[PDB]
This record gives structure tokens, sequence and C-alpha cells, in this order.
């Protein structure tokens, strides 16, 4: 499904004071500054080069 | 450098709640040993050449010889008898 199975995705540290706390679309649209579109229905990709 | 508000003024922080304090901690990595693995060849066959190479061709000579030089028979003039 494109986003609408998840409320959001997150990268903690230690388990406490999140980094990156988005909803699926603000996710995504972290992505498509990355690869100019966006990946296919259930798939999220996450940079740190 | 802010500036103290005399009317609203405010004190230091106050403790809060915390992370778990050794989730905040790393290990320390522990290095195993390595190698450059296999045995490595001493030259390659490479694909292009290693030495110079000349931007013009120039024109290389060689010395020959002749041959044996042989007499002739000239015409020959006339005397200078005061006709001349």
């Amino acid at each position: 499904n494109a986003g609408t199975d998840i409320n959001y995705l997150s990268q903690r540290t230690a388990n406490f004071s999140d980094t990156r706390k988005l909803d699926p679309k603000t996710w995504a649209a972290q992505t498509r500054r990355r690869i100019a579109t966006d990946f296919p229905k259930g798939v999220y990709y996450c940079d740190n080069r | 450098m802010a500036l103290i508000n005399p009317q609203f003024p405010y004190a230091g922080p106050v403790p809060i709640p915390g992370p778990a304090p050794t989730e905040t901690m790393p290990l320390l990595n522990y290095r195993v040993e390595g190698r450059i693995a296999g045995i490595q060849q001493a030259r390659q066959f490479m694909p292009f050449l290693q030495g110079p190479h000349r931007e013009v061709a120039e024109q290389t000579y060689y010395a020959i010889g002749t041959g044996i030089q042989m007499g002739q028979t000239f015409n020959q003039p006339l005397i200078n008898t005061q006709e001349g």
C-alpha cells in the first residue's frame, strides 16, 4: 500500500530524542529530492550518505 | 547575547526525564587482525606500452656507392689558329 498502513517512520537515538519522525508523505518527499521519483508501493528509503 | 527581561525573568534548567544513560555510551569496536590475501604476481601483461612515442617521423638514410668510373670519348675542339 502507498503509505496508508503506516502512521510514521522514524530514526531514533538511544530510545529517546527522534531525529527524523515523518508521516509517509513527508518521508516520500525527502526521497523525491534524492531519486527524482518515489519507490514502488511499500518501499521506504532512508538516506544517510 | 540575550537581554535579561527584568519583569519576567527565568531560572536555570530543571531536571527532565533522561535517555537511559548506558544507551548513550558506545562500545569500543574491537578490531581483529587482517591480511591482504593471496600471493601477488610480479608483473602484469599491460594493455599499453610503458615507453615514449614519437610525434613526427624522420626520414632515415643509408650511404650507397656509385660504381667504377670509366673514361670517355670527348668531342674535341679545333686548334686556335687565330680563328676563335
